[PDB]
């Protein structure tokens, strides 16, 4: 995988590729690896499928029963129950996932949870095995406070150059928009993206 | 332990069993009786691991002379074999299994017939007229195919006994310092002592 | 082992402490560490002590060899290379983790050199299980253009941080002044901060405490 | 299956004023079992004396291999060699085998005949040459013999109170080593005069 | 049984006169990768008592939500929480070593090594030392992973032993902790340029100070 | 678990339970016991209300725990297969640790305490 | 460790070294590897000493429940096989026990019992234990009679345990004497091997091997 | 894979005489290479005239003593305020460290006092365990250095009188306190040169019917 | 480490960061990793101290030789003694090297030989540990004949990068410029290019 | 192979060999004579790894029968020793050394006196008044200890001799099927038939 989940001026955007491995075989080139865990609270998943599948579902189940208690829960209250998890769990789990989400107080935030189980609060972050060809130049592009079109060609960019050089990474860049107005969701195919 | 014989003939069941019990490069003893009475017309031989043999032996013991009591009445020696097989197959599953190897030789007085068991420690049963574990069956089982006939005396047993019982010592590697000979019978249990 | 190497002004000084170990025992509270390769060129040695004696003794008698053949007084450069092509040939096995140092007609020079046959150069080095305590101090006194009397000052003091810090090393400071157009000035325990105090108790036992059983005059002469 | 302590042994060497002595212990077995206790450690070469403890088979090659070099040195030489100098061929033949060593823990102990100087010294398995003023010490109750000299060690004793310093502190070095023991021997060297005493010990 | 992820490097700690210092870089480790640059090791118990952590961050993390709770816990039924009955330093890094201690016993350890400092009530100064093996000790100079053999040695030429302390002001003992760190920067390859120092007075109080970063460092001679 | 502690104590320091047992025993037919210089003999009475017996297979009223020990009782017959299981898995039990058999103290003794247990055990009578 | 105990016309004799090791280190020399569990009842240590030690002063313990239960004190047989049930429920654990239970009781006689970690238990009337076993069993063995008297019987017991002190690297110290009879153990002084060897070997005209 | 035990090095040593006795024991605490602390007491009064040390693994002597002071606190709750005698306490430290068998607590521990006769006495304990009572005891690191000594000096081991022919031995005695001290601070000073893991300083625990007396000696640092 | 050889328009510009590893403890701060094996091929050394040396020097003796009889050899003759000495002693060998050089008739060339020891002739090359967090970097920013002040910076900005994240590289930023005008060496401290 | 053993007395050296060959549980040989006349005056016995023993028995003997005929001249015991010490210490660190272990025993004219040498597979001579290889000094040794005295005949060997092997039959493990005993004296090497 390469994944990552950036904040901007009207809320957060989570982009990923969609390609899933056994091996050197693609296993699926049309994977969906960004995940609704509330209405407006997604995740971006990387490392084993079944131990972030069973993880991702089980944060849902937690949030619906939070939600039917005590109203919609924070980005900061979903992230500590995926920390829970993947604390609680670090022997038996292979899993880094990047919590991401829209208050209207908080606006957007980004959480990233490595495989330790530790909690990192960031304007934006990057993972999985394609992220470490693109520190270089998310670092040196990044901006706070950038718009709707920027921070998607900067995902867009980022994720390119992650796919180019990461075996592991591949086939289309989905992306999630959340902001105020709602939830949108992107597609980018291989003829436009890799001639960037 | 090691040594353990067993042979069926015409009226009863004989059973040799080797004496030394060593550990490392000392034998320690030299007149050990590796047996048991289980009840008056059956007997227990046993062989393998150090502790776990006795530890076996008595409880398999202590069950049988719990149920002649409560019944006033003696289990058929292929009754004894099969509750000994058993407790052996469970065993064998268990956390730490019994490495417990027996010979069961019995006397049917309802069926007036004498019977011979070989169980091993994963609870492998089979009747036959003539049977060993370890090593000796190497030499035994050829041997006894040759001479053994099935309507033989218990005196011509015991020769063919010492038959088993010289080869052994001509060609085994280590000092089993002789056996004790015990025989089963309609009459119930005697040893031999003059082997 | 603390080992280290300083330049100065007008050559290179390099230091060591005295103590020879073998597990968590002591073996010597006063061996030699620094070793001459060349009057004027020193080596100052750490790991596998048999190996940095053996290996310093052999490029030793070949850069006699070479000045002879050459008419020509011993460069640094020479030993740095025939050193490093020994132990690499070696792929690790010969465990020589040296400090070269020295003055010869090009000037002076301090070199350091791992058993596996790298080598680097620089103004302050320290090799050893001490390294680390003495390079901190040589990374917090250090300074450009240093004298003669500051060089073993700080030398000595880096040393010291090994012997006080380290428990593979102790004892006391061995230092070597190599200075240009001068001779090259050893200092055997140039400084002794660890002198063993008064015992208690004499164990002078009364003459006859041994019990003997038999006695007979040794024949040596011939 | 440790080479150095499958036989088991001790020796240990001391300076005096004006003299020196070199000890050892007569043990030799195979692991628990003591097969013989009249295995001496302890050899010369002229005036030069010379211990080794560790594997037996190397012990004995060793000596054999050394007097064989120091006799053709004497030919050679006319005269016969010093411990300075004995020193140095130890060191040489040990580290010839580098990456094959003798499993061997050597001691050399003498007078040097020009200077009269008393000299002691220890090696390694591999050459590393080991100099003391005080003592060298040897063998599989070696951290129970560095104890006892360190304490019981002082300066410039004279040969007959040096005899009894050095035998205690073998002797109750070799009492605490299960592979070491069995009877001993010391040797007192002076510059021209030698005397060696067999000391009563525990016989276990 | 665990194995390290995010990891953090060096704490180092002295003692001086009226108090005691404590500082440690705002980096989080991934293996070679410098992944996470603004996390902060240093945490507060009050206004007495700063714990310094190297090690797992998830494991750090935790610890952080265990003393918060013991804060919480404490104020419980507590009139006094404010004044008499207040979290003391030796209270919170007792509490500290019997988790570790327990964690390790059951085989599943928490990946740290701690420095707990502070100032107790009498005035006295408190500085001690726990890691995930449950080992306890105190020094006038407390440090971790390779501050022990960096930082140690330079800051116990300023305090050399306890008749030191009230000899060492503030302006010295910060002077030497700074100086450490910028050592540390040179030599560790998991350390970074930005860190945070803390420093608990028995007059002045505590002073967390953020965001620093080493100075004047020594390149030119390359 | 049915815990209800059904032997307790009554205001005058009775334990009814207790002694309504013993009334158990008294409605039992009767069994004695006498001993001569050389031996012991056990008697035990038979209600002839019922013909129609068959004595072959009818559980006869003393029980063997061992082969050197007998137990005869009066009261509930099936109550009596309870403690005689337990004491001859006991004797048993002895014989397998002790290497000898027990003594008729000993097994009396252990019988008895079975008794004792169910007079203070919750759930039981 | 050796340790023995025979069987004899005039009771037992119970013999055993002191040493304590661990590796090639002589950790102790003045052992106590015989326990006194009641004026009848000895017990032999030998192999792992914390196992040794705890679980036997625990055996004196059970064999003390015994006798207030029974008003009875406990048989060998029974004493025994208390211990041997013990360990054999530690089979695989890891425990290291070689010990020998000897005594008198009146239905019994004199009785030894051989008691292992790995649950061997066997009656018998000689018996060594012990790294050193071996070379006390090559001098008991060659030198026993049924028939030795109570004066002949000791000095065997220890000459036994001085010859696997001297061979075996792993005895030594000293030996420790007990004689049992029907009324009860009497001890027979601790002998340090230092003098007792010299002694035996000026007396005996044995240990040729060794330079006199 | 997690290693939940760890060397602290270290040595102690305890001798008793007629009516006192004592325990000794250096002052540093190690891991590895490293000086954890120059001063760090690993020898204690538990009360009742018993004083203790485990010496090994620090988190497993630190626990140990521990539970032996909270057992000793116990004995007094349940039986009536009664003195815990030597010989008792010894027993129940045996059952303390033979409960971690098949996980122990990985330490030599040595306790000393007075027997109920008023006479010194001095125990020693193996890991999982066993115990002994003796004159005479080290252990730790430099045991192997400092009991051959102790054989020698105490007990008068290998030294017969002088002019008997080896027949008669030097005859046993009790030793006074001074002459006991003296032996303590020769055996560590000796073991301070030998033994890297040992030195810094010496804190002694003297034990009379008066009660529990300490003396500190300089050791050497290197 | 961190390295990297760049071509442009009057030649070629060689850059390395100065870290030497043993562990996590920096041996050498102030290390040289710019080679010279002739007048105007020079080399950049990653992988094993020892082993890079003991190639270089050998590799500089044939040029030597090399000269002696033939005169100036070819950058692409330089690469290939490189390669020959890498690939036939791969088992033994752990050297990531790139060759750059400066001829008049093909001007600026770029070799890098990876661990097996095969040949890739490139416009640019980048190596070593800190390497991979710049792929995506090098990629979207290099451009083929840049003026000597843009490949400085080019340089300068990529190995800044590698340097934030590897913790493998560090200490100053050296590069040698190869031209028809000479050789010159230029360095660049912290201060400066961590802040860009 | 396994036991050999060899006493020292007075005018005589004695060596005693087990007969047995054992491969697997299959004793193959009970009549095997575990030993080498090197010269007229030397005998040596062997024991160790298969194959290797006989190989370099036969090896030392056909060197010093060479020496013998090229000298017109028998080499002492000590000299003969000290020959095969070398040969096993050479050997201990070859591709594949011998697994050997030896007893040399010899009768010196020149000194009238016999000798016996105990040689191990890694080349560790020692002079011995009695010598075992292989577990059967751990029973050995310290009964010689107690019995042995230097001044006994070789009639007073031979029966110190036969409490050793009496002592090995009862607590050794394996079944060595006796030992071919053979004297070393003034006269030469000879055999006793009846032991
Ligand atoms: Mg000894
Ligand atoms: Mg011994
Ligand atoms: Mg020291
Ligand atoms: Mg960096």
């Amino acid at each position: 995988t390469s994944i990552m989940a950036v904040t901007f001026k009207d809320g957060v955007i989570l982009g990923a590729d969609s390609r899933t491995t056994t091996g050197a075989y693609i296993a699926n080139r049309v994977t969906d690896k960004l995940t609704r865990v509330h209405d407006k609270i997604w995740c971006c998943r990387s490392g084993s499928a079944a131990d972030t599948q069973a993880i991702a579902d089980i944060v849902q189940y937690h949030l619906e029963l939070y939600t039917s208690q005590y109203g919609t829960p924070s980005t900061e209250t979903a992230a500590s129950v995926f920390k829970e998890l993947c604390y609680e769990n670090k022997d038996n789990l292979t899993a880094g996932i990047i919590v991401a989400g829209y208050d209207d107080k908080n606006k957007g935030e980004v959480y990233t949870i490595p495989l330790g189980g530790s909690v990192h609060k960031l304007p934006y972050a990057i993972a999985g095995s394609g992220s470490t060809f693109i520190y270089g130049y998310c670092d040196k592009n990044f901006r706070e406070n950038m718009s709707k079109e920027e921070t998607v060609d900067f995902i867009k960019h980022s994720l390119s150059q992650a796919i180019k050089w990461d075996g592991s990474s591949g086939g289309v860049i989905r992306m999630v928009v959340l902001t105020a107005a709602g939830v949108e969701r992107l597609i980018f195919y291989p003829d436009e993206y890799e001639q960037l | 332990m090691d040594i353990i014989l067993g042979i069926r003939v015409q009226d009863s069941v004989i059973l040799a069993s080797s004496k030394a019990v060593t550990r490392g490069i000392s034998v320690l003893k030299d007149s050990d009786d590796k047996t048991r009475q289980l009840s008056p017309h059956t007997l227990m031989s046993f062989a393998g691991e150090a502790g776990d043999t006795v530890q076996f032996a008595e409880y398999i013991q202590a069950n049988i002379q719990l149920y002649s009591i409560r019944e006033d009445y003696e289990l058929s020696p292929q009754a004894v074999s099969s509750f000994v097989r058993q407790e052996l197959a469970k065993s064998i599953r268990s956390r730490r299994p019994y490495q417990v190897n027996v010979l069961i030789g019995g006397y049917d007085k309802k069926k007036n017939k004498p019977e011979l068991y070989q169980i091993d420690y994963l609870g492998t049963k089979v009747e036959l007229p003539y049977g060993a574990h370890g090593y000796s069956g190497f030499y035994t089982f050829s041997l006894l195919d040759h001479h053994y006939r099935p309507d033989m005396t218990t005196e011509e047993g015991l020769d063919l006994l010492k038959l088993c019982v010289q080869e052994l010592e001509k060609r085994m590697p280590m000092d089993f310092k002789g056996v004790i000979v015990k025989i089963v019978d309609k009459d119930g249990i005697r040893q031999v002592d003059d082997f | 082992t603390t080992i280290v190497g300083v330049k100065f002004n007008n050559g290179v000084v390099i230091a060591a402490d005295t103590r020879s170990t073998q597990g968590p025992i002591v073996a010597d509270k006063n061996c030699a560490k620094l070793h001459r390769i060349s009057p004027k060129i020193w080596c100052a040695g750490a790991g596998t002590a048999a190996d940095t004696e053996a290996v310093t003794q052999l490029i030793g008698s070949n850069i006699e060899l070479h000045s002879l053949y050459t008419s020509r007084e011993p460069r640094v450069v020479s030993a740095l290379q025939m050193l490093k092509q020994h132990l690499f040939k070696y792929q690790g096995h010969i465990g020589a983790y040296l400090i070269v140092a020295g003055v010869d007609p090009t000037g002076s020079h301090l070199f350091s050199i791992h058993a596996h046959g790298s080598t680097d150069v620089g103004y302050y080095l320290s090799l050893g299980s001490g390294s680390l305590a003495a390079m901190a101090v040589l990374e917090s006194h250090w300074k450009q253009d240093l004298t003669k009397e500051e060089a073993i000052k700080l030398a000595s003091d880096a040393i010291q941080a090994g012997i006080w810090n380290d428990l593979g090393s102790g004892s006391n400071v061995d230092v070597c002044v190599m200075e240009i157009g001068k001779d090259a000035e050893y200092l055997r325990n140039y400084l002794t901060p660890n002198v063993r105090e008064e015992k208690q108790k004499s164990y002078k036992f009364p003459r006859g405490t041994t019990a003997v059983l038999k006695e007979s005059i040794v024949n040596i002469c011939d | 299956s440790d080479p150095s302590s499958i036989n088991g042994g001790i020796v240990v060497a001391m300076t005096g004023k004006d003299c020196v002595a070199i000890a050892c212990d007569l043990r030799l077995g195979s692991q628990s079992l003591g097969v013989s206790n009249k295995f001496e450690k302890i050899f010369h070469y002229g005036h030069v004396f010379l211990g080794i403890t560790g594997l037996a088979t190397d012990v004995t090659t060793l000596n054999e291999m050394f007097r064989y070099k120091t006799n053709l040195y004497k030919l050679k030489e006319e005269r016969a060699i010093e411990p300075e100098t004995f020193t140095q061929l130890v060191s040489s033949s040990l580290y010839e085998r580098r990456f094959g060593p003798y499993f061997v823990g050597p001691v050399v102990a003498g007078i040097n005949s020009k200077s009269g100087k008393p000299f002691i010294a220890g090696f390694d398995l591999i050459g590393c040459i080991d100099e003391a003023k005080d003592f060298i010490v040897s063998g599989t109750a070696s951290d129970q013999l560095f104890g006892m000299c360190e304490s019981l060690y002082e300066p410039n004793l004279e040969p007959e109170d040096l005899f009894e310093t050095i035998s205690q502190a073998l002797l109750n070095a070799a009492d605490r080593d299960a592979l070491s023991g069995w009877g001993a021997v010391v040797y007192i060297i002076k510059k021209d005069e030698v005397v060696k005493r067999y000391l009563k010990m525990r016989q276990d | 049984t665990q194995q390290p992820i995010v990891t953090g490097t060096s704490v180092i700690s002295m003692k001086y006169d009226n108090g005691v210092i404590i500082a440690a870089d705002n980096l989080g480790s991934y293996g070679s990768l410098l992944r996470f640059n603004g996390v902060e090791r240093l945490i507060p118990v009050g206004d007495n008592t700063v714990v310094g952590i190297s090690g797992d961050i998830s494991d750090m993390q935790h610890i952080e939500r265990l003393l918060k709770d013991l804060v919480t816990e404490n104020a419980y039924d507590n009139p006094l929480a404010d004044a008499e009955e207040a979290l003391e330093p030796s209270y919170i890094f007792e509490y500290l070593a019997t988790v570790m201690y327990q964690r390790r016993s059951k085989m599943n350890p928490l990946w740290n090594a701690i420095i707990v400092a502070g100032v107790q009530s009498n005035g006295d100064q408190f500085l001690r030392y726990v890691n995930l093996l449950g080992v306890t000790y105190s020094s006038p100079t407390l440090a971790t992973g390779f501050g022990a053999h960096m930082a140690n040695p330079l800051l116990r030429k300023v305090v050399d032993r306890e008749s030191d302390i009230p000899k060492t002001t503030v302006q010295v003992a910060e002077e030497a902790i700074v100086n450490a760190m910028r050592v540390l920067y040179y030599r560790d390859a998991r350390s970074s340029r930005n860190f945070s120092l803390a420093i608990i007075d028995k007059n002045t109080g505590l002073t967390f100070k953020k965001n620093l970063q080493v100075e004047n460092m020594k390149w030119d001679f390359a | 678990g049915y815990d209800r502690a059904l032997s307790i104590f009554s205001p005058d320091g009775h334990i009814f339970q207790v002694e309504y047992a013993l009334e158990a025993v008294k409605r039992g037919t009767c069994a004695v016991g006498v001993k001569g210089k050389n031996c012991v003999v056990l008697g035990c009475e038979r209600r002839s209300t019922l013909k129609l017996q068959d004595t072959r297979i009818t559980p006869s009223k003393v029980s063997k725990i061992d082969s050197h020990v007998v137990l005869s009782f009066s009261g509930l017959n099936a109550d009596s297969r309870i403690l005689i299981e337990k004491a001859r898995v006991e004797a048993q039990s002895h014989r397998l640790t002790l290497e000898d058999p027990v003594t008729v103290e000993y097994l009396t003794r252990y019988v008895a305490g079975v008794q004792q247990r169910y007079t203070q055990s919750g759930g039981v009578r | 460790t050796t340790t023995l105990a025979f069987r004899f016309q005039g009771g037992i004799i119970v013999a055993v070294d002191s040493r304590a090791t661990a590796g090639n280190w002589v950790a102790s020399q003045t052992v106590k590897k015989v326990i006194e569990i009641n004026p009848f009842l000895l017990g032999t240590m030998a192999g792992g000493a914390a196992d040794c030690q705890f679980w036997e002063t625990w055996l004196g313990s059970q064999c003390r429940l015994h006798e207030l239960r029974e008003k009875e004190r406990i048989s060998v047989a029974a004493a025994s096989k208390i211990l041997s049930n013990l360990v054999y429920q530690y089979k695989g654990a890891g425990l290291s026990m070689g010990t020998m239970i000897c005594g008198y009781t009146r239905k019994e006689g004199p009785t030894i019992y051989y008691v292992d970690s790995d649950g061997t238990r066997l009656k018998g009337d000689i018996f060594c234990v012990g790294s050193g076993q071996t070379f006390a069993y090559g001098v008991l063995d060659s030198n026993y009679k049924w028939d030795l008297s109570v004066e002949d019987a000791l000095y065997l017991g220890k000459r036994s345990i001085l010859a696997a002190a001297h061979r075996d690297a792993y005895s030594g110290g000293s030996v420790n004497l007990y004689h049992v009879t029907e009324d009860g153990w009497i001890y027979h002084g601790n002998h340090d091997v230092g003098e007792l060897f010299w002694k035996v070997k000026e007396e005996e005209g044995s240990f040729n091997n060794v330079i006199g | 894979q997690f290693n939940p035990y760890g060397d602290n090095g270290g040595t102690i040593l305890g001798i008793a005489g007629e009516d006192f006795a004592v325990l000794a024991g250096d002052t540093r605490n190690i891991t590895d290479y490293s000086i954890n602390s120059r001063y760090e007491p690993k020898v204690f009064d538990c009360g009742d005239n018993i004083v203790m040390s485990a010496n090994g693994f620090a988190a497993d002597g630190d626990a140990l003593v521990k539970r032996f002071k909270n057992s000793v606190k116990w004995y007094h709750f349940d039986h009536n305020d009664k003195k815990l005698s030597i010989n008792s306490a010894a027993r129940n430290i045996q059952h303390l460290l033979y409960g971690k068998r098949f996980f122990p607590y990985y330490v030599h521990t040595i306790i000393a006092g007075l027997d109920e006769d008023g006479k010194g006495a001095v125990y020693s304990f193996d890991p999982v365990g066993s115990y002994e009572r003796e004159q005479c005891r080290a252990g730790g690191a430099a045991a192997s250095l400092i009991m051959p000594f102790l054989d020698n000096q105490v007990n008068f081991k290998n030294q017969y009188e002088p002019g008997t022919n080896g027949k008669v031995k030097k005859p046993l005695k009790y030793l006074s306190v001074e002459e006991v001290i003296k032996l303590v601070r020769d055996s560590f000073t000796s073991a301070t040169e030998r033994h890297i893991q040992v030195g810094d300083g010496l804190e002694i625990l003297i034990v009379t019917k008066d009660g529990v007396r300490k003396e500190f000696y300089e050791l050497k640092r290197d």
